[PDB]
């Protein structure tokens, strides 16, 4: 149910960075919760987290830096929606 | 002495409590188109690099939106976010963050309507379509950029964001901005054009230095001043009633559309932004889908506005090989969706939606036989005829080939006067609505049609003895 | 300038 998008422009990807977005009526304990969780199972594989953000008032969810082996783990958190990898924006 | 730009969206007639967020570069703040009516936030979330360049941009934008002398919106209070850096580089969860702090503000702080400026593309992103919806949910009004590599904008964010209001750009001579292999964007996701070439606005060299600069980004500052505006002359505008205000008080038809590739040129809106003239009117949009699949059951969808109503439905493929249009519904709302044939490219489809209140408005079918349907009553008025089949190769009332079901789109909406205009004679036959009428629904009477859409008022129908039907509404 | 390059990618 949860999807995965990254930037279809090669070039303009960021990886390294992923905005993880849960479910629309989370609330933002939950949010924090879920981001502990993920950072938890990822040290219990010796991968190194940053929880970067935590978004509320639009959208829930959260910012995170961490490697991409993890994206596979992070898909089957609870509350999530779809996870996409950040990429660039340029002045018009 | 007057700029080309401020002159080009003046209207035919003419003569604080909005506030105008800018996310970009940096801002001097204190240069003398603007100085003391920006506001520089506590904002910022910029990507590493890798003075006068670093705060260029936004300076030149703030001033084309409410500078002194050159701006669009020359009393406009204005609120700059930091997202991007000194090269002009974002990210799209910097951004995020950015549009976040805006509700947050808004939240904590309320004052009244918010306009946000937009003047930076990516990719196609989902997310930032999705945070500018919620943005858009919430009462504020976006408008962006449609990006500068005349290429099609669906394709990009936050300019393929529906909700927001997405600007292209045009020049001097109000033809679409092309550059080599770049410039304007275009294509269904543009809702209008706007001057985007040679416009004179604050330059960060120094507090009183003017430079010219080019883009979508300038489109699009033109369009958040006219909007600006807009919302201080009336501030309960919803967002769908300053959109369709925008399209309406736009010059028509001036854009020569052989500039764009053959298969955007219906889909590219034919506008170029202007302030309004300064009760009640009905007003329509065209909105397009993206071009199907050629396979035979691709089907098109096309949709409106969550407030807006569906008033009727066509279709159209530049082969003829295509199945027709019905209206149906999906989620609670009329959509438009059209069907392929065999061997043909795919279809697109073509939805007219309105602001129309006080109505509530069902599709009436009757299956083949020509084929007839009516709305039955008065005061409840038909506004749109569709019509599809299976195979593949009279007021108040639609009617279609023997071998085709048919539908009926009937309003209730008595504040509403409708007439019927029909015109026949070939590759291209129109009727239009006289002036102070509203075009609701166009088609085609049972030749070869290759297809019918609306634009603005005018109906079209395109062919290879075929006579154009427009269905004209009005308030009384 | 025109087309600054300060706008991406003119
Ligand atoms: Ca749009």
């Amino acid at each position: 149910t949860a999807t995965f998008h990254r930037c279809a422009k090669d070039p303009w990807r960021l990886p390294g960075t992923y905005v993880v977005v849960l479910k629309e009526e989370t609330h933002l304990s939950q949010s924090e919760r879920t981001a502990r969780r993920l950072q938890a199972q990822a040290a219990r594989r010796g991968y190194l987290t940053k929880i970067l953000h935590v978004f509320h008032g639009l959208l829930p969810g959260f910012l995170v830096k961490m490697s991409g082996d993890l994206l596979e783990l992070a898909l089957k958190l609870p509350h999530v929606d779809y996870i996409e990898e950040d990429s660039s924006v340029f002045a018009q | 002495s007057i700029p080309w730009n401020l002159e080009r969206i003046t209207p035919p007639r003419y003569r604080s409590l909005v506030e105008v967020y800018l996310l970009d570069t940096s801002i001097q703040s204190d240069h003398r188109e603007i100085e003391g009516r920006v506001m520089v936030t506590d904002f910022e979330n910029v990507p590493e690099e890798d003075a006068s360049k670093c705060d260029s941009h936004g300076t030149h934008l703030a001033g084309v939106v409410s500078g002194r002398d050159a701006g669009v919106a020359k009393g406009a209070s204005m609120r700059s976010l930091r997202v991007l850096n000194c090269q002009g580089k974002g990210t799209v969860s910097g951004t995020l963050i950015g549009l976040e702090f805006i509700r947050k503000s808004q939240l904590v702080q309320p004052v009244g309507p918010l306009v946000v400026l937009l003047p930076l593309a990516g990719g196609y992103s989902r997310v930032l379509n999705a945070a500018c919806q919620r943005l858009a949910r919430a009462g504020v009004v976006l408008v962006t950029a449609a990006g500068n590599f005349r290429d099609d904008a669906c394709l990009y964010s936050p300019a393929s964001a529906p909700e927001v209001i997405t600007v292209g750009a045009t020049n001097a001579q109000d033809q679409p901005v092309t550059l080599g292999t770049l410039g304007t964007n275009f294509g269904r996701c543009v809702d209008l054009f706007a001057p985007g070439e040679d416009i004179i606005g604050a330059s960060s060299d120094c507090s009183t230095c003017f430079v010219s600069q080019s883009g979508t980004s300038q489109a699009a500052a033109h369009v958040a001043g006219i909007a600006a505006m807009m919302l201080s002359a009336e501030p309960e505008l919803t967002l769908a009633e300053l959109r369709q205000r925008l399209i309406h008080f736009s010059a028509k038809d001036v854009i020569n559309e052989a500039w764009f590739p053959e298969d955007q040129r219906v889909l590219t809106p034919n506008l170029v932004a202007a302030l309004p003239p300064s009760g009640w009117q009905l007003f329509c949009r065209t909105v397009w889908s993206a071009h199907s699949g050629p396979t035979r059951m691709a089907t098109a969808i096309a949709r409106c506005a969550p407030d807006e109503e569906l008033l009727s439905c066509s279709s159209f493929s530049r082969s003829g090989k295509r199945r027709g249009e019905r209206m149906e519904a999906q989620g609670g709302k009329l959509v438009c969706r059209a069907h392929n044939a065999f061997g043909g490219e795919g279809v697109y489809a073509i939805a007219r939606c309105c602001l129309l209140p006080q109505a509530n408005c069902s599709v009436h079918t009757a299956p083949p036989a020509g084929t007839r349907v009516h709305c039955h009553q008065q005061g409840h008025v038909l506004t749109g005829c569709s019509s599809h089949w299976e195979v593949e190769d009279q007021p108040n009332q639609c009617v279609g080939h023997r071998e085709a079901s048919i539908h009926a789109s009937c309003c209730h909406a008595p504040g509403l006067e409708c007439k019927v205009k029909e015109h026949g004679i070939q590759e291209q036959v129109t009727v239009a609505c006289e002036e102070g009428w509203t075009l609701t629904g166009c088609s085609a009477l049972p030749s070869h049609v290759l297809g019918a859409y609306a634009v603005d008022n005018t109906c079209v129908v395109r062919s290879r003895a075929v006579t154009a039907v427009a269905i004209c509404c009005r308030s009384r | 300038x025109x087309f600054e390059p300060t706008t991406f990618a003119c």
